[PDB]
């Protein structure tokens, strides 16, 4: 029960497009549609979450007179070692009896930092990718939103006009198999599996979830013997592979990924990736076309252009002198693929005029223009403008 | 009323700098020193204890420190930290300290006592914040742009993070022996001490009273007083008790790390002039600012540089575009005319 | 539920109360160190060292 309008437009935002609508018997209609927002959302599998570690060192045992002895925990980096031969002092002299010999055990192992729940990177694995349209169209001299997936087998219907978007002609994503999320910035790095870390690099110290409970740790722990007299316990450790990485990381992705990708988290998404095009098919209801003989008939068309610059933005100015039949509505579009009119529809009433706006690139532009069911040629002498670089795109 | 300092206690603990690279048994030791925050805020982990008199009533205008076996009363304005230069303290609460510090390669954190006898602690710790946004500015803006950043927040409250402590070891002090006539006398002085001597007879035990030991000489001997009363952070610059195994307790501590919000300015708009192909910029900076620039085809080319002071830009505006960042502000899109 | 050598109570409600720790110190910190495994350690905590 209605006419199914199929066009294509180039994936590129903020770009008005105009399309025309023409069911046979039925007067011809201007649809304005403009991307709002394209959003690519891939599937994220998180294999791991690293951040700060922190070494955990109780009070040393100092065992005088006497020896002390290693026990294997089963703990993460666990680092014992039993020094021969200390005599360490403290604040009214020496703590131990003997000279000799007293023994000082060491003990260190490595867990996630307080830190860890505030600040981590996620290394998740990024597959195929869900990809999603906001479009504004012009319909019925009113504004409509459409939210759809550009499948192409995701229908939304609104003022019962039914919108089917994509598939999209670009499979294309910024997004490589493993991916690394910090805050708002993405990174494209192929992160180190889980279970094999290295020290003083990112993945150092990793854990399943920011609070999962076990953790897996390869900083390099080594204990180191007590200065001469001195309660402590030495060490030599590789340091933070994540506060390394924080430091050498570079530029994210939304600041490297080709085709102008705007890069949002929270979830990671592509979104203004200007690749390839979209297909938009509308199934637009019979109550909303009008038959030709329903609709005003035009005669005695006349076109002038008393001002025009050919730039990317609607530099032109047309005014169309006309004869009607009857009073009514009248679709506007040019015949021309190298000139876009600025206004979709007009108000006819008799032996008046109308005004139009009009953008080309052409010095000389030879345009039809079609007011309804009848034709109109133009005449345009356009002059450069005096910029030469634009902050907008066209068509 | 709850009160966790009626447990706890100040201490004495190893410092390798405590003024001339002279090491000494400290009462303002450095611990731990906490670079979480993205912000620059430094968790600094001290011996002694702020905001907490000797009777362990809370008073934010005194501070807590060990002097020679017995805790002692000091001023909470004479308390200092600093790196290459002077640090703003932001918050003091027990064993903790908030400070904002300049670059530095070492951090000393120290106060000044009753005698006014000033004790610090210096330990080695390259101090170098990283930059927030992409400008590196150097006061703080009421307004600008919101990026997420962390902190050690300023509520007292005891919730989330945690230290472990535990009973303080045996302290040794040889002023409670002394010779009587030519033996050993070791004076208990109402306290528990552990005594062992190089002599025959008797020379073991934990002992409640005072004990003689006839024929030994006062350098054959060793005494200890014993404090199983008080709680001690589990310190590794302390010697654990020998007398008790694994035993230990934990308690909840001051300013967590929080994610918040920085604010950063955003520099101002150069005077742009376009020509064939390409756009010429006239950088103006007041502080080091970045600039990043790409392609918005198939070819990015992402190219950047610290921009510090005056400087003229020329770049080609491709068929496809070209996205230009200056610091903090919203990037620049420009396409040519057809 | 915390422990307390062989009698088992209920943490907020130790037997020592009130002024646990002003009472005797060295068996209430005692009592803390045997129930740091305990879930409702802090619980504990809160009522041992809470007196006016
Ligand atoms: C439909 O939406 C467009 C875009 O928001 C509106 O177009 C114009 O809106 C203003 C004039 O009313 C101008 O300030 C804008 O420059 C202009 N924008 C574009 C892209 O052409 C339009 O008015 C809307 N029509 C409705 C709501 O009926
Ligand atoms: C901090 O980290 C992230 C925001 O970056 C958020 O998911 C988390 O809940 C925050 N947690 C805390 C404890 O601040």
């Amino acid at each position: 029960g209605g006419y199914e309008h199929v066009t294509v437009i180039p994936n590129t935002v903020g770009v008005p497009y105009k399309t025309l609508v023409n069911r046979p018997g039925y007067s011809p209609m201007v649809l304005e549609m403009e991307l709002l927002s394209v959003t690519l959302e891939p599937t994220l599998s998180l294999d791991y979450i690293t951040c700060e570690y922190k070494t955990v060192i109780p009070s040393p045992y100092v065992k005088c007179c006497g020896t002390a002895e290693c026990k294997d925990k089963n703990l993460p980096d666990y680092s014992c070692k039993v020094f021969t031969g200390v005599y360490p002092f403290m604040w009214g002299g020496a703590y131990c009896f003997c000279d000799a010999e007293n023994t000082q055990l060491s003990e260190a192992h490595v867990e996630k930092s307080e830190s860890c729940k505030t600040e981590f990177a996620s290394a998740y694995r990024a597959h195929t990718a869900s990809a999603s349209a906001k479009l504004r169209v012009l319909y019925q001299g009113n504004n409509i939103t459409v939210t759809a997936y550009a499948n192409g087998d995701h229908a939304v219907t609104v003022k019962d006009a039914k919108f089917i978007v994509g598939p999209m002609s670009s499979a294309w994503t910024p997004f490589d198999n493993k991916i690394v999320v910090y805050k708002g910035d993405v990174y494209n790095m192929d992160y180190p599996p889980f279970g094999a870390g290295r020290p003083g690099q990112f993945g150092d110290i990793q854990s399943r979830t920011p609070e999962s409970k076990d953790v897996y740790a390869n900083t390099q722990l080594v204990l180191q013997r007590p200065a001469a007299g001195t309660v402590h316990v030495p060490y030599s450790q590789a340091p933070s592979g994540f506060k390394y990485w924080l430091k050498e990381r570079g530029a994210s992705l939304q600041h490297t990924a080709p085709f102008g990708c705007q890069i949002a988290t929270n979830p990671v998404r592509a979104v203004n990736c200007a690749v390839g095009n979209m297909p938009i098919s509308i199934d637009i209801p019979e109550a909303a076309f009008t038959r030709v003989v329903d609709a005003p008939s035009l005669t005695d068309m006349s076109c002038e252009v008393p001002a025009c610059t050919h730039s990317s933005d609607f530099g032109g100015v047309a005014i169309i002198k006309y004869a009607a039949s009857k009073k009514g509505k009248c679709a506007v579009h040019s015949m021309t693929n190298a000139v876009t009119i600025r206004e979709a529809e007009i108000e006819v009433e008799g032996n008046s005029q109308l005004q139009i706006s009009f953008s080309t690139a052409l010095a000389s532009a030879e345009f039809r223009v079609q007011v309804c069911s009848t034709q109109v040629h133009c005449a345009a002498e356009c002059h450069p403008p005096k910029d030469h670089i634009v902050n907008y795109p066209a068509s | 009323n709850f009160n966790v300092y009626k447990a706890t206690r100040p201490y004495l603990a190893h410092c390798p700098d405590c003024g001339e690279g002279h090491s000494c048994h400290s009462p303002v030791a450095l611990e731990r020193i906490r670079n979480e925050a993205t912000d620059g805020t430094l968790k600094i982990q001290v011996s002694l204890q702020i905001g907490i008199k000797t009777d362990d009533s809370h008073d934010w205008t005194k501070l807590r420190y060990m002097d020679n076996h017995m805790p002692a009363d000091a001023e909470r304005a004479g308390l200092f930290v600093r790196t290459s230069a002077p640090c703003t303290i932001t918050g003091t609460m027990g064993h903790f300290i908030l400070a904002r510090c300049p670059k530095g390669e070492t951090l000393t954190v120290g106060f000044t006592d009753s005698r006014k006898i000033s004790h610090s602690c210096t330990h080695p710790f390259h101090h170098d914040p990283p930059v927030i946004g992409r400008e590196k500015f150097h006061s703080r803006p009421q307004h600008g742009k919101e990026l997420p950043c962390s902190t050690y927040v300023q509520s007292t409250a005891a919730t989330t993070e945690e230290i472990e402590v535990h009973m303080p070891p045996d302290t040794p002090d040889r002023t409670l022996m002394s010779q009587q006539s030519g033996n050993v006398k070791i004076t208990v002085n109402g306290q528990t001490v552990r005594y062992k001597c190089n002599c025959g007879g008797s020379n073991e035990g934990l002992t409640t009273t005072d004990k003689v030991i006839n024929n030994c000489k006062v350098d054959q001997c060793h005494a200890a007083v014993t404090n199983h009363k008080k709680w001690q952070y589990n310190s590794p610059l302390v010697p654990r008790n020998a007398e008790l195994g694994d035993r230990k307790g934990k308690i909840h501590i001051p300013f967590p790390l929080a994610n918040v919000t920085c604010r950063v300015p955003k520099a101002r708009n150069p005077t742009v002039t376009y020509g064939k192909n390409q756009v010429i910029m006239l950088l103006y900076p007041d502080h080091p600012t970045l600039l990043s620039y790409r392609n918005m085809g198939e070819e990015p080319n992402y190219q950047e540089e610290w921009v510090m002071h005056k400087k003229e830009v020329v770049l080609t505006v491709p068929t496809e575009g070209l996205e230009v960042t200056w610091g903090n502000n919203e990037p620049y899109k420009y396409w040519p005319q057809l | 539920m915390c422990l307390l050598a062989n009698t088992t109570f209920p943490c907020s409600q130790p037997p020592c109360t009130p002024c646990c720790y002003e009472k005797e110190p060295e068996e209430t910190l005692r009592m803390l160190e045997d129930n740091v495994m305990r879930p409702g350690y802090y619980q504990l905590l809160q009522a041992s060292l809470t007196c006016s």
